RNA sequence: UUAUUGGAGGUAGAGCACUGUUUGGACGAGGGGCCGUUACCGAAUUCAGACAAACUCCGAAUGCCAAUUAAUU
RNA sequence: CUGGGGCGGUCGCCUCCUAAAAGGUAACGGAGGCGCUCAAAGGUUCCCUCAGAAUGGUUGGAAAUCAUUCAUAGAGUGUAAAGGCAUAAGGGAGCUUGACUGCGAGACCUACAAGUCGAGCAGGGUCGAAAGACGGACUUAGUGAUCCGGUGGUUCCGCAUG
RNA sequence: CUGGUGACUAUAGCAAGGAGGUCACACCUGUUCCCAUGCCGAACACAGAAGUUAAGCUCCUUAGCGUCGAUGGUAGUCGAACUUACGUUCCGCUAGAGUAGAACGUUGCCAGG
C-alpha cells in the first residue's frame, strides 16, 4: 500500500458482551481499553452489544437482554 | 468467476508495438530479451536475414548457478556481450522485449553495456 | 486471518469433497471485494460525496477511488467526468478481515435482520450484497453521519457456478 | 399508398431504366404471379389501383403479396416556371420495373380466379404482363 | 487561443517569436524557453 | 420565389498516384497524395505531415501488399 | 501505335457485410386487459424476398501511369 | 452572375455526390461546413483499450456508480464531410516547449502571383537507458496582394564634412 | 520434439472434444529490498520454490462458424456492323452470386531434448 494516504489500521478484539465472546480482526476503531490475547501480544478491545453468536437469526435461540437495559428495568418495576 | 490474463500474451502485444519502430540490421543487430518466472534469455538477431548471431541464457549450464534473478540477468548480459564481441559486434539496438526497462531486463542491459556493447 | 485459516483448513476440504475436484487448484476462493457507493446527489452537493468517501474509508481501511460519470445524462443533470461515486477494492488479509467483520459484527446490526438474499448471484459465481445503512458497520458513529446511505459489496470469487459460490459463502458463514 | 417512412435524400437522380430485372424474378411467396414484360416506372398510385382490383375480385379468399415497392422519390417543377433555379419538389414515389420482375403474387385461390384477378390488375399498370406460376 | 503574442528574450530583449494564446485562459504574460539566435542558446522568453 | 441553397464546392486537390510502379524516381519525389494512409510508407519511403508518400532515396517504385487489407509503396535502389 | 509485364483506382454489374429504405413469415425477455395464457410483444433473435448518385462483403470491360523491353511508325 | 432584364439568391475558402474505377471536368445541379480552437487538445517516454448487451447490486429508475461474461469496432478521434486511425492517429500519467534558428537535394500543383510535400546538413535543445522521436494538432478549411503608416532590431545609407 | 525469434492475404482463425507437467512455460508463496496501485503487491516490480496440471500454454481430432475456392454458365463491357428499338448481331475481355472442392497452417535462424 501507499504511504500516508490510508487511515490508521491496527488489530482489535471485537468482544460481544452478551456472550463474552472475543474475535480478533483488523479495524480502525482504536478503543482505549486493552486486553490480552492467546498470542503474547495485547490488542485493544471493541465492545459489541450483538454479534454472530448472539443474534437470534444466527444462533437459532432467543437473545438475552443485557443488564441495566429497558427489559431489565421494566421487570424491576 | 474472474479470468486471469496471460502475461506472456500481454507482453507480446507490447513487444509488437516496440518492434514496429525497433529492428535489427547486420551492422546494428537487435539484442532481444525474453523473461520467464525463473530465467532470462538474450539473443542477437539480424532482422534483414532473420538469423540469430549470438545467444545466452540464465538457464545455460555455463551461467546457471544459485543467485538472484537480477544477478543472473547481469551474468547473461556479460555473456551475450562477450559472445557478440567475439563475433565482431559492437553497435546494437536493445529490444526490451515488451518488458519494462527495469529490474532484471535493466540489469542485463547494463551488464552488456559495461561488457562493452555500444548501444 | 481467522477466516483465511478457516478457508484453508475446513472450507477447502468440505468444498473439495462436495464437488469432487481432481486438483486443489480447482477449489474456489474469494478473489476480491469491491465496496461501491453511488452518490448521484453529489451533482447538487459535493459535500455529500465527501462525507460518503470519509465513511467508506473508515469502513474499509483504505482510501477510496472516486468514480466519475462515464457519460453525460441530461435527466440526471450529470456531466461527463463529475465524481458521482466511491469504490474500494479489498484483496488478501484486508479482504478477509472485512468479510469476517461484515459477517459477524456488521450484518446482525440490521434492524429486523432475516438473512441476506440467496439469489443475489450474477450467474457466474459472484455475489452482490446491497446494504441499506452505513450505520450497520461498527466503525461509524451515528452522531457524525450527516446522511444515511447504502453500499454495494461485490464479492468476486473464482467459482464457475452459483452453486459453488453459495457453498463457499455458506462455509464462510453467510446467512441466507 | 406505399412510400418510405423516410429517406436520406428526397431529391434523387432518376433511376436507370435500361437493362433487365436484377432480381425478384420468381414467384417465391404465393402460387401465382404477375410478371412484367416491358419496362416502366411504377407509381404508388398504380400499385394501389392494381392491388384493389385484384383483391376485390379475389373477395378476401386468398392472400396477395406486393413484390415491388416505390423507394424512389421523383420531383416536379411548379407550373409555368423557366428552367433553372434549383431542383423541384417531390411529386411522388415510384418503383422501376424491368422485364422479368414479379409485380404481385397470389395464393389461396384456384388458378382461374388468380388469372382473372391478375388480368384486372394488369389493366391498371403501365407495363405489359404475363401470368406466371411457381417454377420447378 | 484568441490573441497574438510577441515573445521577447529576457536576456537580450530581442522579439524572436510570435504565437497565440487565449486571453481568458492565460491572462498573464506567458513565458517559455525558446532558442535565442543572438545568444545562440535557449533563454526564457516572455510575452511583451 | 425560387433559389438554391446549394452551389458550393472546394477546389479539387489532385490526389492519387504521382509515379508508377517500376518507374525510377529521385530522392524526395512524391509518390502518392492522399487523405489518411490509404497507402502506407514502405521501405525508403516517408509520410509527410499531410499523409503524402515520398521517396527517401533514388530508386525504383514498387507498390506492394501490406497484410490482407492494406498496401504500401517502397523504393529500392537499382543495382 | 501495338505486343508483353507491373501498378494506382471503386465505375458497369452485382451484393446486402456496414448506413439507410423495404415485403411476407417464425419465435418471443418481459411485463400488462386475462385466469396464468387467443391484443401489444413495441425488445432481441431468426427464415425467405427486394431498393440506393452521396450504401459496399465484392468488382469488371475500358481508360491511365510506367518498363536499360520488342515490332511498325 | 442571371435560361431577357428587374426582384429574389449568389460572390472567398473546405468536404462529399454529380464525375463516366488515374487526374481534371459544367449548370441559379444534390448535400453540408469555414472566417476558429487548444498552453495542451503540442513534443517525448511509459502504460492502457472501446460502444453496447445480459446477469446480480441501495438511495438508482430503461439509462448515473460497482461486478462478471459476451462484445472487432457499431466507441472515440476539438470542429463539416471524406479518407484514415484498435500495433492506434483513440485513452491515462511523468517530464517538457521542436507550436526551434539558418536552410533545403528533390517533388506535387500551377497562366501568373501564389499554394503543397520534402529527405538531409549545421547550430542549440526536449523526452528517452538506448535506438531514436520532435521545425505544432489523424489528414484536408480557420484567410487578403501592393501602396502607405506604426513598433522593435540593425558590424547598411547619411546630398561639402561630423 | 520443446522453446525463443522472424516470414507469409485466417488454407494459419473460432468452436467443440481429448491428452501433458526431472527439465522448461505457467499457475503458485510472499512484500525485506529496487519498483508500483488516481484505492488495491489484482497489475507492474522484486524475492522465492511448499503446492498443482485446475486454468493459461503446447499437442491431437473434426468442417458446426469464419477463411480460401474453381470449371461451366450468366451480368457488364472495349471494338465492329446494323439501328432509334427501355435496342439487335459479331468478336475479344469477362464478373458478383452460387456449385464442386481446399483447409484445423507452411516455413527461416538460434538454443536445448
Ligand atoms: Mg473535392
Ligand atoms: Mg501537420
Ligand atoms: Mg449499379
Ligand atoms: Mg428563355
Ligand atoms: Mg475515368
Ligand atoms: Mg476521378
Ligand atoms: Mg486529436
Ligand atoms: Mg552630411
Ligand atoms: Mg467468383
Amino acid at each position: 500500500m501507499k504511504q500516508g494516504i490510508h487511515p490508521e489500521y491496527h488489530q482489535v478484539i471485537f468482544l460481544d458482551t452478551t456472550t463474552n465472546f472475543k474475535f480478533l480482526s483488523g479495524s480502525t476503531k482504536t478503543s482505549s481499553e486493552m486486553m490480552e490475547w492467546e498470542d503474547g501480544k495485547e490488542y485493544p478491545v471493541i465492545r459489541l452489544d450483538i454479534s454472530s453468536d448472539s443474534h437470534p437469526f444466527y444462533t437459532g435461540r432467543q437473545k438475552f437482554a443485557a443488564a441495566d437495559g429497558r427489559v431489565e428495568r421494566f421487570n424491576k418495576k | 468467476m474472474i479470468s486471469k490474463i496471460d502475461k506472456n500474451k500481454v507482453r507480446l502485444k507490447r513487444h509488437a508495438r516496440v518492434r514496429t519502430n525497433l529492428s535489427g540490421t547486420a551492422e546494428k543487430p537487435r539484442l532481444n530479451v525474453y523473461r520467464s518466472n525463473k530465467h532470462i534469455y538474450a539473443q542477437i538477431i539480424d532482422d534483414n536475414k532473420g538469423v540469430t548471431l549470438a545467444q545466452a541464457s540464465s538457464k545455460d549450464s555455463d551461467i546457471a548457478t544459485t543467485a538472484t534473478k537480477v544477478e543472473l540477468a547481469t551474468k547473461v548480459g556479460e555473456a551475450i556481450a562477450k559472445k557478440a564481441a567475439d563475433k565482431g559486434i559492437k553497435e546494437i539496438v536493445f529490444d526490451r522485449g515488451g518488458y519494462l526497462y527495469h529490474g532484471r531486463v535493466k540489469a542485463l542491459a547494463e551488464a552488456a553495456r559495461e561488457s562493452g556493447l555500444e548501444f | 486471518n481467522r477466516l483465511k485459516e478457516k478457508f484453508n483448513t475446513e472450507v477447502t476440504e468440505n468444498l473439495m469433497k462436495k464437488f469432487n475436484y481432481s486438483s486443489v487448484m480447482e477449489v474456489p476462493k474469494i478473489d476480491k471485494i469491491v465496496v461501491n457507493m453511488g452518490v448521484g446527489d453529489a451533482v447538487q452537493n459535493s459535500k455529500v460525496l465527501d462525507n460518503a468517501v470519509e465513511e467508506l474509508e473508515l469502513i474499509t481501511g483504505q482510501k477510496p477511488l472516486v468514480t466519475k460519470a462515464k457519460k453525460s445524462i441530461a435527466t440526471f443533470r450529470l456531466r461527463e467526468g463529475m465524481p458521482i461515486g466511491a469504490k474500494v477494492t479489498l484483496r488478501g488479509e484486508r479482504m478477509y478481515e472485512f468479510l469476517d467483520k461484515l459477517i459477524s459484527v456488521s450484518l446482525p446490526r440490521v434492524r429486523d435482520f432475516q438473512g441476506v438474499s440467496k439469489k443475489a448471484f450474477d450467474g457466474r459465481g459472484n455475489y452482490t450484497l446491497g446494504v441499506k445503512e452505513q450505520l450497520i458497520f461498527p466503525e461509524i458513529d451515528y452522531d457524525k453521519v450527516s446522511k444515511v446511505r447504502g453500499m454495494d459489496i461485490v464479492i468476486v470469487t473464482t467459482a464457475n457456478t452459483d452453486e459453488e459460490a453459495r457453498e463457499l459463502l455458506a462455509n464462510f458463514g453467510m446467512p441466507f | 399508398m406505399l412510400l418510405p417512412k423516410r429517406v436520406k435524400y428526397r431529391r434523387q437522380h432518376r433511376p436507370k431504366t435500361t437493362g433487365r430485372s436484377k432480381g425478384g424474378n420468381y414467384v417465391t411467396f404465393g402460387e401465382f404471379g404477375l410478371q412484367a414484360t416491358t419496362t416502366s416506372w411504377i407509381t404508388s398510385r398504380q400499385i394501389e389501383s392494381a392491388r384493389i382490383a385484384m383483391t376485390r375480385y379475389m373477395k378476401r379468399g386468398g392472400k396477395v403479396w406486393i413484390k415491388i415497392f416505390p423507394h424512389t422519390p421523383y420531383t416536379k417543377k411548379p407550373l409555368e416556371v423557366r428552367m433553372g433555379a434549383g431542383k423541384g419538389a417531390v411529386e411522388g414515389w415510384i418503383a422501376v420495373v424491368k422485364p422479368g420482375r414479379i409485380l404481385f403474387e397470389v395464393a389461396g385461390v384456384s388458378e382461374e380466379v388468380a388469372r382473372e384477378a391478375l388480368r384486372l390488375a394488369s389493366h391498371k399498370l403501365p407495363v405489359k404482363t404475363k401470368f406466371v406460376k411457381r417454377e420447378e | 487561443m484568441r490573441v497574438n503574442v510577441t515573445l521577447a528574450c529576457t536576456e537580450c530583449g530581442d522579439r524572436n517569436y510570435i504565437t497565440t494564446k487565449n486571453k481568458r485562459n492565460n491572462p498573464e504574460r506567458i513565458e517559455m524557453k525558446k532558442y535565442c539566435p543572438r545568444l545562440n542558446k535557449y533563454t526564457l522568453h516572455r510575452e511583451t | 420565389v425560387s433559389s438554391t441553397k446549394n452551389g458550393r464546392d472546394s477546389e479539387s486537390k489532385r490526389l492519387g498516384a504521382k509515379r508508377a510502379d517500376g518507374q525510377f524516381v529521385t530522392g524526395g519525389s512524391i509518390l502518392y497524395r492522399q487523405r489518411g494512409t490509404k497507402i502506407y510508407p514502405g521501405e525508403n519511403v516517408g509520410r509527410g505531415g499531410d499523409d503524402t508518400l515520398f521517396a527517401k532515396i533514388d530508386g525504383v517504385v514498387k507498390f506492394e501488399r501490406k497484410g490482407r487489407d492494406k498496401k504500401q509503396v517502397s523504393v529500392y535502389a537499382v543495382a
